[PDB]
């Protein structure tokens, strides 16, 4: 139905289109990520208009639009 | 022998790598705080050798955002000063000093650039920067053009073709072949029988062997194609599903390889493709015209394109290497086996492809090691060549990147203004000899006197784009200043760009770096 | 100082300009003002610290503390650049300020030989700015915890002179990133804790008796075949440090991998394995703490807007970096005012209580203490740090109802990530 084409930006910043809904759950963003490019979706970190997208959520209480771009981030543990 | 001391990053670039950083020498041109700082960084995983060649003075200033130069050093020669301190960093390299200026060196012994791996020059004014390049451009020696403006920095790159075959991709699909499986593969599926086996057995078989039973079923089942749209896939999982076996009481176990199955049609049913960036390899005139002359890179190259004519059935040879899974040691071994035999094999077949290019190139077929072959056969999907554009091509008026510039500036605030403002201040330099605003005397009048810079600069170029006059008064502010952690952050950026081109691993940028220490956000750009 | 050593900084003190922060006020006493009354505290003489401490040095701080509770390795030589190698043994924190107030005439770096933990909250309150390289997540979860203690809330709203800018770098190979953190203003460590990656631990039972990759054969031997040999001796500890025990574990995995079949077993896989080993170089280093560092300025100095909030770095293909402002969790367990609200049966066990400190993705915690205030005194429900203590209750983990708590109490959750109590509010279900 919806057919929203949302963009990722990689931790190289590579950019990735993905087709999505509304309903979908982050976890299957994730999905798609690794289905283009092999990044397990346990270690993508997807960030939007400031918020950590949690895995459980969807799409829609994110106000994830059309042509929305979401940022993989990482937090390193080394000093 | 202390390998211990490069512990941490032989665990990034390996001995190989290190072996070829220690070998390495490299030119710093100006020891200001800039040049120290990317020269602290090479100096401590320990580059073989560097010169630093600088024909100025210490003054107080300089040394005072230096973490290399000392109050004792004002009055003496930059270069001598800056080497004598960053030598005891690291007793297993080897400094030196020229006291003569770039310019002078360019005029009585140009081909004194030919000795080093990588120039790194730092800043330097605009007629100098072009000189340099030109001579290095047609001498082939790398260069990289760093510069601490304020709170800007920026750095370009320029080596005229830069190919690399240990690329190191953060991540990568699988090279599993489930869906299109080589002849031994084949076999070794057929070796497994789902329902005749035991309790464990079942449990315990890696989830590739799973997915590949499951995918014949489907493909007899369906007489035709394999799932490919997600609707397909999901049903897969479900077909999948049902293998789960169940107990006494009616209930489907907790067999987990089998959910990994599950979890894995994502990827696992790829199509092994040819990447389009080693499509491009392969149809670039200088893979498809082998000479005497080709390098090594270009030789293997070939080496792949008639190994996807022939052998390869039309793609890249075998990985060999295989991601974890839940299975036991037997069958995950065997499983790994199978994998990585197919490829010593197929790469022993790329070696064949060498030899018989060799034969028209008239070279002994040994010059290319099975250590060597092995990284381009691993490393097949991951070849890249990066190839820069010359300076006397950016700073042409018929070869500009308007186009680029010009879409950037789209957002007023995008980091190519800062490069903009960068060019507008070098003409003002060499109108004015001397940089904006630097003595508090004569902020006030060269607000006035930069903005009619960047017109002129604007309109040579014909660049019909808007600049916020904000920047023209930040630039005066600046006073050509060079705050140390500004320069900091360009030495460790650049850095690691000179140990990229010295070891060939990794990617270098691709052209033109700008960090804006304002907004803490930074942009590559292909000028 | 002499003539021209702070004209790098002064036109950024003495000038005025566009994109300053709309506090900034121009004079030419805002340098000696800094050099003179501004202290930082740095935390770690590591990687990250030691080009913290040039940085700050060298932009005009001087009255600059250090605490690293480390000793020189062989292995910092690559990039902690403070220390030669006849420093080996010595505290970093020591060389570190040792180097710098000789290289950097006038520096008052002052060094602490200490854990972060030997100091309480009198000591912290006492720095302007804290800029903190340090080692691993369980250690930045303490430093954020203690800044947000220090934070006054005068009934419901808080006096801003409380807050202490806490700015957090950290680095793994060539990707790293930096933090600006305003306590009760600003995400802090905790909101954003999820952000780390997995700390990939394998099954157990794959260890035990089920290996497919080399490092599950010296994990083997690490959890499982030292505890049964007891080779240096019974009751010495596995040290990762020493050249003789990693030698053992290395010949002792090179025997269960060949069992296996399995090729892959080296010395340098050995050691990174036993110890969890960051690869780690110069140059990514140097990005992050100058970073840091430039927050610092700005932010001592308003000079201009501080990072508003985080920015990660990617070295290995081209150079990447994003930036952007991490959103503040109007729930989390560490810089939210109010207590965390947990739902269980009154015939939950207690055990449940513990399961759900531990694990939960949220709250995180690894050996946590229940208390709670049961009849007329506070009453240890049940505590793991002390053994005395934890075996005096261990039979507390069963019950919630039979233990005497009612819907609505609160529980005082005590941890060694964090320095703070965790206020929890029960609800009976
Ligand atoms: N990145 S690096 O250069 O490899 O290393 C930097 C570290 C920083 C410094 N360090 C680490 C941890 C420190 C502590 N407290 C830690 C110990 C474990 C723990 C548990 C709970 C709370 C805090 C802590 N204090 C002081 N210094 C520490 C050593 C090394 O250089
Ligand atoms: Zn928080």
């Amino acid at each position: 139905h919806h057919h929203m084409l949302i963009k990722v930006k990689t931790l190289t910043g590579k950019e990735i289109e993905i087709d999505i809904e509304p309903t979908d759950k982050v976890e299957r963003i994730k999905e798609r990520v690794e289905e283009k490019e092999g990044i397990p979706p346990q270690q993508q970190r997807l960030i939007y208009s400031g918020k950590q997208m949690n895995d459980e959520k969807t799409a829609a209480d994110y106000k994830i639009l059309g042509g929305s771009v979401l940022h993989l981030v990482l937090a390193l543990r080394g000093g | 022998l202390k390998e211990q001391k490069y512990d941490r990053q032989l665990r990034l670039w390996g001995d190989h790598g290190q072996e070829a950083l220690e070998s390495a020498h490299v030119c710093l041109i100006n020891a200001t705080a800039t040049g120290t700082e990317i020269l602290k960084n090479l100096v401590l995983p320990g580059i073989g050798s560097f010169t630093i060649i600088d024909g100025n003075q210490v003054s107080g200033e300089d040394a005072g955002n230096n973490f290399f130069l000392q109050r004792s050093s004002i009055g003496k020669n930059r270069a001598e000063a800056a080497m004598e301190f960053l030598q005891e960093l690291n007793s297993d390299v080897s400094g030196s000093f020229v006291e003569e200026s770039p310019e002078n060196l360019l005029d009585n012994d140009p081909s004194f650039f030919c000795r080093f791996t990588v120039v790194v020059a730092t800043q330097l004014p605009e007629s100098t920067s072009l000189r340099l390049a030109d001579v290095l451009w047609n001498s082939q020696i790398p260069l990289l053009i760093c510069r601490t403006y304020g709170l800007v920095g920026y750095m370009r790159i320029i080596i005229k073709e830069h190919p690399v075959i240990e690329s190191h991709p953060d991540n990568a699909l699988e090279d599993l072949r489930l869906d299109k499986p080589f002849p031994e593969l084949r076999e070794h599926f057929q070796s497994y029988d789902l329902d005749h086996m035991e309790k464990k057995d079942h449990s315990h078989t890696p989830w590739i062997v799973i997915i590949a039973k499951y995918l014949a079923q489907w493909y007899s089942e369906t007489n035709g194609r394999i799932p490919k749209t997600y609707k397909e896939k999901e049903d897969f999982r479900d077909l999948i599903r049902q293998g789960i076996l169940k107990n006494e009481n009616g209930a489907p176990e907790d067999e987990e390889n089998f959910e990994e199955a599950i979890k894995n049609v994502n990827t696992a049913l790829n199509t092994t493709q040819i990447p389009s960036s080693i499509e491009d390899i392969f149809n670039d005139d200088r893979c498809i015209n082998i000479t005497k002359q080709t390098p090594s890179f270009w030789i293997l190259a070939r080496a792949l394109k008639e190994f996807v004519a022939k052998e390869g059935q039309g793609n890249l040879p075998v990985r060999g290497t295989i991601p974890d899974m839940i299975a036991d040691s037997g069958k995950y071994i065997k499983l790994q086996n199978v994998y990585r035999e197919k490829a010593k094999k197929d790469a022993a077949a790329v070696g064949n492809h060498v030899a018989k290019l060799l034969q028209s190139i008239g070279q002994a077929p040994e010059s290319i090691s099975e250590k060597e072959l092995k990284l381009l056969c691993s490393n097949s999907a991951f070849l890249r060549v990066v190839r820069c554009r010359s300076l006397a091509e950016e700073y042409g008026l018929d070869t500009i990147n308007k186009d680029e510039i010009i879409s950037s500036m789209d957002n007023p605030d995008n980091e190519i203004v800062l490069y903009l403002m960068l060019r507008a201040v070098d003409r003002f330099h060499k109108q004015q000899g001397r940089y904006p605003g630097v003595s508090n005397y004569q902020v006030e009048e060269d607000i006035g006197k930069l903005k009619s810079c960047l017109t002129g600069f604007l309109q040579e170029y014909g660049l019909s784009v808007m600049v916020k006059d904000d920047y023209v008064h930040e630039f005066c502010r600046y006073g050509a200043a060079e705050p140390h952690t500004i320069a900091a952050f360009l030495g460790g950026a650049a850095a690691q760009e000179v140990i990229k081109i010295i070891t060939k691993q990794f990617v270098i940028f691709n052209n033109t770096y700008i960090y804006s220490g304002m907004s803490q956000t930074s942009a590559t750009f292909q000028l | 100082d002499w003539e021209g050593r702070w004209n790098h900084v002064k036109k950024f003190l003495e000038r005025s300009g566009p994109f300053t922060h709309p506090d900034f006020e121009p004079s030419t006493e805002s340098l000696q003002f800094l050099l003179d009354t501004c202290k930082v505290l740095v935390i770690g003489a590591g990687g990250l610290g030691c080009e913290l401490l040039k940085n700050l040095a060298l932009s005009g701080f001087r009255q600059i503390h250090v605490i690293d509770m480390d000793t020189i390795d062989v292995s910092n030589l690559n990039r902690q650049f403070l220390f030669r190698p006849k420093d080996i043994g010595r505290p970093k924190a020591e060389v570190a300020a040792e180097f710098l107030n000789d290289r950097v005439p006038n520096c008052n770096v002052v060094p602490h030989f200490n854990k972060i933990q030997d100091f309480n909250d009198t000591f912290y309150r006492q720095f302007h700015i804290i800029v903190c390289g340090l080692d691993s997540i369980i250690a930045r979860r303490w430093i954020n915890g203690m800044l947000i203690s220090l934070l006054n809330y005068e009934d419901g709203v808080l006096d801003p002179s409380s807050i202490v800018p806490l700015i957090d770098g950290g680095t793994e190979g060539f990707k790293g990133n930096a933090r600006v953190i305003l306590p009760g203003m600003t995400a802090c460590i905790e909101c954003t804790l999820e952000l780390y990656p997995p700390q990939v631990n394998f099954p157990m039972c794959t260890i035990a008796s089920m290996p497919r990759l080399p490092e599950h054969c010296i994990e083997y031997v690490r959890m499982l075949q030292w505890p049964k040999e007891q080779p240096f001796g019974e009751g010495v500890p596995l040290d990762g440090d020493d050249p003789e025990h990693i030698q053992w574990i290395f010949q002792k995995s090179l025997e269960r991998a060949s069992q296996y079949n399995i090729r892959g077993v080296t010395y340098r896989l050995t050691q990174g394995v036993v110890k969890r080993i960051i690869p780690a170089v110069a140059s990514t280093n140097a990005v992050i703490a100058a970073v840091c560092a430039t927050e610092v300025f700005k932010i001592a100095t308003s000079a201009y807007i501080p990072l508003n909030n985080y920015l990660v770095f990617n070295d290995v293909d081209g150079l990447y970096t994003y930036t952007f402002e991490a959103e503040r969790k109007e729930n989390c367990p560490a810089c939210s005012q109010l207590p965390q609200n947990i739902q269980f049966s009154p015939s939950a066990k207690l055990q449940e209580v513990l399961d759900y400190l531990t694990n939960s993705a949220s709250l995180q915690m690894k050996s946590p203490a229940i208390t709670a205030t049961l009849e007329g005194k506070n009453r240890t429900l049940y505590l793991q740090s002390v053994t005395s203590i934890e075996e005096r209750t261990r039979p507390n983990l069963s019950k919630l109802k039979e233990l005497g708590l009612v819907d609505g109490q609160e529980l005082a959750v005590a941890d060694v990530t964090t320095p703070q109590t965790v206020l929890f509010k029960l609800h009976f279900t």
